[PDB]
């Protein structure tokens, strides 16, 4: 048993910002794509990971305005089982895509720059699609679990659905995605050090542009790390309460859920940060 | 030189089992696609096996499905055909022909020299309708073979090859696609026809002219041969 | 919808592609340096130490890097300099010890300007030997370096070499901002000469894996 | 001495009065109740791909069903039109190539380049493959074009301000044509192939005649290098492209200029011309990525071929003028119609 | 040098002594050939597209 409320405070904070970032995820998204797929006449591996990651970051929003429902009736839905299963589904989904898209443009970055004779550089447009397919495959397995069956709380709504909610289990939510915030963050975080330590050393950061692309090779592991830090740390002390500490009382427990949805609130913040970081802000176009 | 020796023939039991190999010198043998042809031991020839090149691609006739095999080895340049399950039916003479295809090219231009084989104890139907032609030296022949379905592709090609086999040797080319004269044929053999009826003219006619005389389809891949002509004196 | 032939053509044709890939990915992976030099300045050693065209191909490091030395050609060379568009980098050999015989570091020097700031080679760096330094400090111990440059005004001695020589020929380039000039000095033997080139084609490379990458 | 200062100047002299006596009146006028041809659209109806590098030369087969195409990477590679198969790839043995020729028999190939050797290879062979049959050396600077007259001769131009006529069985120099004083950058044969001409960047053209080896004409008018040369079907004008960014016809006969295929808003320098097979078209591509057809008879563009994204190296039209082939440095060959 | 100047002036005496003919009737002459072969000219007269071997 578990407690999964609903509290006034999130109504009037929450469904802003949320608006916001879906408007400025759309329209970034879909000024990202349309540059890609008309003026990028030319393709190669790194072309093909970023609309790879344009791509998976814009799908997220065939379904936030539909969340933004909840506006209405504080805790409320008005759809069943399958409308709401399909949603929760499409988001983990974007939302894992996005790091696993993110872990490999910073791995193809640190092969190109520390071992630039290793013939991992230049691969067919073939090999990159294989693996962009496979990577899309791992990611959808991953956040494949009872999409429609198991999603619904019923009190004030038939359908309260929750998924991180504060709710003892070891299931793939809420237990999983701590991985996926940390792994990805050693790799980019070594990454970024090796290929920002390997071209200082040998002073080829005299020009300007090496100047920027380090700077930006910083940026986007800042981003990372702010973005996808606060959720975790929130788990994290959901995990330990979870363990004696006033356990079986939700009222100690409102404010930790609370803290949950107003961080997982960033969460959706690259879908408008990552549009200038990657595609834009770069001597590509 | 140019020549294809072929071995592995021999005295075989019934519910036996052999291997036949023919080795190739003198070409590219690596870009030709390699055929399989018996010829029974007083009948027409027939077609066995085929394997293209690069091994892509192998076809089997009907009466040999999945009781033969066709290899290929490329660094030793080999051809391998394993037969499993003889039958009384299957002594013949076997050779091994080379063909490759690309625009304007001739397939079938070299046949080998045939290893002998003895076992103790929807189809088009190409027809010759003649089977003995008395002829003399010095006239003009004609030689008439017929289909049973039209042979004339939507290209404007016409799939019909024409071989002669002189006494106590391999056939050898003489016309492809009903026009074209096979490189190194004399002049004076000319071909043609339009679809479901062929002719080959002979015009001057000389000793070393007899021989038996075969038209072949290459339309669909189970290629059939005619019963075939013959001419005499 | 096929003949046989047509099929067999096809089949054919697709084997022909994939050797053409499998060539073209193969050659892909290779350096390719164009030499160039003002005649007899010491490109023969250089060439040692590693009709028309002359290709020279040698191995370091796992690296293949083949070398095109066109100084056979007669012929006017705006007609067919369009081809090297590509190379990786152009080896530049220049003689410190011809600044006294006629003159003739002027005509270096004009030969420099004219393929430092070419069109087509607006974005390949240059590797720069200077030869010839013993001869050349032999020579200064007596000749003034004001024969060859009047304006010049210093001490008469090889610390001034890459003062006025080096700085004289690394100021032409007039397009600093997409391509870099490296200088080296050498001798008969140094043993270092192929170090050098290896330190600068792994630099042009970086460069270009960077740019491709849209970093950038 | 004197001579080469006086005598040259006065023949120069009587030359330009001659050609100004004989300049009744000039082709626009003639040619002014023509109706104009209108319009002319082509659209891409093949592209080629293979090639991974720049294309420097192709020329049709007297079939106008096969062709040849060179480039940059090493490979000479034959193309059937119609379905766009491959029937060959030819490795080069010096990856500097810029030509190459068809026999007018269809077995015999050639190309040459920065080495100096002008390559032939045998296609019909008994044993499959094709190896090269010939090398012919002897020129001391680039080859820059070469045409075959039959299966046993072929005429050769370099860098070198000399043609030569060889025999390819032999292997010698069966004749020397000089005279130019710059790099003679391309040649045209005439249909009966008794005469043929050649452009230099001298800035001039010359009518060699086969046979008797001597020059025998000289046009002038142009202001910079020749790129590209071609007859006039008839036999009696030929059509050259230069540096400029401008076209001329030259008439042999009348040992003058015709008219001048020239626009504003072009500035680049020609790189190829060829004509149509009754004459009344003329296709010139420009470096400018584009390429357009010329009304010849009354110097008005009538379309444009832009379907490049690089300069447009090579141009070709059949025998039968029923399609019309570019080659660009992008690796591209399309076949239009 | 000598040798120059008169293999330069001798190609000269012998090139300018060619017949010539009017323009006027070069340009008719090529009218006329451009008239005549109008209709064997697939380029300048479009070519039904059932008889056209690179159609589609
Ligand atoms: O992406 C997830 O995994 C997810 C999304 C949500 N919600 C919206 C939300 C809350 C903070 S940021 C976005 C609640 C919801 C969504 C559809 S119906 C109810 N929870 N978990």
């Amino acid at each position: 048993n578990c407690c999964v409320f609903r509290d006034d405070f999130i109504a009037k904070v929450l469904p802003p910002v949320l608006g916001l970032e879906f408007i400025f995820g759309l329209l970034g998204n879909g000024l990202a794509l349309w540059i890609f797929c008309f003026h990028l006449k030319s393709w190669k591996s790194s072309r093909i990971f970023l609309f790879n990651l344009a791509v998976a970051d814009f799908l997220l929003i065939i379904c936030l305005p539909f969340v933004m429902d909840y506006y209405v009736r504080r805790s409320d839905w008005k759809f069943g089982d399958i409308p709401c299963r399909l949603v929760l589904f499409m988001f983990a989904m974007n939302r894992q895509g996005s790091i696993i898209f993110l872990t490999v443009v910073a791995v193809d970055r640190y092969f190109r720059v520390v071992h630039p004779h290793h013939a991992l550089n230049k691969i067919s447009n073939w090999t990159a699609a294989i693996i962009s397919c496979l990577l899309w495959g791992i990611t959808v397995g991953l956040t494949v679990h009872l999409l429609k069956k198991k999603l619904l709380i019923q009190n004030g709504t038939a359908n309260v659905c929750i998924s991180f909610s504060i709710c003892h289990t070891f299931r793939w939510h809420e237990a999983m995605f701590l991985l996926e915030f940390f792994l990805p963050l050693g790799i980019i975080l070594f990454c970024s050090a090796r290929i920002i330590w390997s071209l200082r050393q040998r002073q080829m950061d005299r020009h300007a542009k090496i100047k920027r692309a380090i700077t930006f090779i910083m940026v986007v592991a800042i981003v990372f790390v702010i973005c996808f830090l606060p959720s975790v740390v929130v788990r994290i002390h959901i995990f330990w309460l979870l363990h004696t500490s006033g356990t079986q009382n939700c009222e100690v427990y409102r404010s930790v859920d609370l803290a949950f949805f107003i961080t997982l609130s960033f969460t959706y913040m690259n879908s408008m940060l990552d549009p200038v970081v990657y595609y834009f802000s770069s001597p590509s176009f | 030189d140019v020549q294809l020796v072929e071995s592995g023939g021999g005295l075989v039991q019934p519910g036996g089992s052999r291997k036949l190999s023919c080795s190739a010198s003198g070409f590219a043998f690596s870009s030709f696609g390699m055929h399989w042809v018996r010829q029974a031991p007083e009948k027409g020839l027939e077609w066995v096996a085929y394997i293209s090149s690069g091994s892509g691609t192998i076809y089997y006739a009907d009466t040999v499905k999945g009781r033969f095999t066709i290899s290929r080895d490329d660094p030793k340049n080999t051809l391998f055909l394993q037969m499993t399950s003889l039958r009384s039916e299957d002594t013949a003479m076997y050779y091994c022909v080379r063909s490759i295809y690309y625009y304007g090219s001739s397939p079938f231009d070299f046949w080998g020299q045939g290893t002998t084989l003895t076992v103790s104890s929807s189809d088009i139907v190409m027809t010759q309708a003649t089977s003995s032609v008395p002829v003399t030296p010095g006239e003009s022949v004609s030689i008439s073979c017929r289909s049973s379905k039209s042979l004339l592709h939507s290209n404007g090609n016409t799939y019909l090859y024409w071989f002669l086999q002189r006494p106590g040797q391999s056939p050898q080319l003489l016309i492809y696609r009903m026009s074209n004269l096979a490189s190194g044929v004399p002049d004076r053999f000319s071909g043609s026809g339009s679809g479901t009826a062929f002719t080959l003219t002979i015009s001057r006619l000389e000793a070393e002219d007899v021989g038996v005389y075969y038209c072949m389809q290459h339309l669909e891949y189970p290629l059939t041969f005619g019963a075939g002509t013959k001419l005499e004196l | 919808t096929l003949s046989a032939e047509d099929k067999a053509a096809v089949e054919r044709s697709k084997m022909i592609d994939r050797n053409l890939r499998e060539d073209g990915e193969k050659a892909a992976r290779e350096v390719k340096l164009l030499l160039l030099g003002a005649g007899e300045s010491g490109k023969s050693t250089i060439v040692k130490q590693m009709t028309g065209i002359v290709e020279t191909h040698f191995t370091f490091k796992d690296l293949h890097f083949k070398m095109f030395d066109v100084g056979a050609q007669r012929s006017e060379r705006k007609k067919w300099i369009h081809c090297f568009e590509g190379v990786t980098a152009i080896i530049f050999c220049v003689a410190l010890s011809d600044y006294d015989l006629v003159n003739r570091m002027h005509e270096s020097m004009k030969l420099f300007d004219s393929i430092c700031n070419n069109k087509w080679f607006t974005d390949t760096s240059i590797i720069l030997f200077l030869n010839k330094k013993d001869l050349f400090e032999e020579k200064i111990k007596k000749s003034p370096l004001t024969i060859c440059y009047p304006e010049y005004a210093g001490s008469n001695t090889y610390e001034e070499a890459a003062a006025y020589i080096q700085c004289q020929f690394e100021d032409l380039n007039k397009r600093k901002d997409t391509k870099e000039i490296y200088t080296h000095f050498t001798c008969s033997t140094d043993t270092k000469n192929v170090q050098f080139v290896f330190d600068a084609v792994t630099d042009v490379i970086i460069k270009n894996n960077l740019k491709d990458c849209g970093l950038f | 001495l004197d001579q080469l200062r006086q005598e040259a100047e006065q023949l120069k002299n009587q030359i330009r009065d001659a050609r100004k006596a004989c300049a009744d009146a000039t082709l626009s006028q003639i040619t002014n109740n023509i109706d104009p041809v209108g319009r002319i659209q082509m659209r891409t109806r093949r592209t080629l791909r293979g090639h991974l590098a720049k294309i420097y030369a192709m020329h049709w087969g007297t079939d106008s069903r096969l062709l040849v195409s060179a480039s940059q990477d090493g490979k000479l590679i034959i193309w059937d039109s119609y379905t766009t198969n491959k029937v060959h790839a030819i490795p080069l043995r010096s990856s500097w190539v810029m030509t190459c020729a068809y026999a007018p028999s269809g077995n015999y190939v050639a190309c040459g380049g920065l080495d100096n050797i002008c390559s032939i290879y045998n296609l019909k062979t008994r044993e499959g493959n094709v190896r090269v049959s010939r090398e012919l050396a002897g020129h001391t600077g680039y080859l820059s074009c070469c045409r075959f007259l039959d299966d046993n001769q072929i005429v050769t131009s370099s860098g070198d301000t000399t043609c030569a006529l060889w025999d390819i069985e032999t292997g010698q120099q069966t004749t020397t044509f000089t005279g130019h004083t710059g790099d003679v950058m391309s040649l045209s044969l005439a249909p009966d192939t008794r005469l043929f001409v050649s452009g230099a960047c001298d800035a001039s053209a010359k009518l060699w005649d086969v046979r008797e080896g001597m020059c025998r004409q000289t046009f002038t008018g142009h202001e910079s290098d020749i790129n590209a040369i071609c007859f006039f079907p008839n036999g009696n004008a030929f059509a050259t492209g230069s540096d400029d960014a401008t076209c001329r016809l030259f008439d042999l006969r009348a040992d003058q200029e015709l008219m001048t295929y020239s626009h504003d808003n072009i500035i680049c320098g020609i790189t190829s011309v060829s004509f149509s097979k009754s004459g009344r078209l003329l296709l010139a591509g420009y470096d400018d990525f584009n390429c357009n057809v010329w009304d010849a008879l009354k110097a008005d563009r009538a379309g444009v071929l832009a379907g490049h994204d690089n300069r447009v190296s090579c141009l070709g039209v059949t025998d039968d003028g029923m399609a019309v082939a570019t080659g660009s440095w992008d690796s591209f060959l399309k076949i239009w119609n | 040098s000598i040798a120059q100047a008169r293999k330069l002036v001798e190609q000269l005496k012998m090139e300018a002594n060619i017949d010539r003919i009017k323009v006027s009737k070069a340009a008719a002459d090529l009218m006329a050939y451009c008239e005549a072969h109008a209709k064997e000219d697939p380029l300048l007269t479009p070519v039904p597209a059932s008889e056209n071997p690179f159609r589609e």
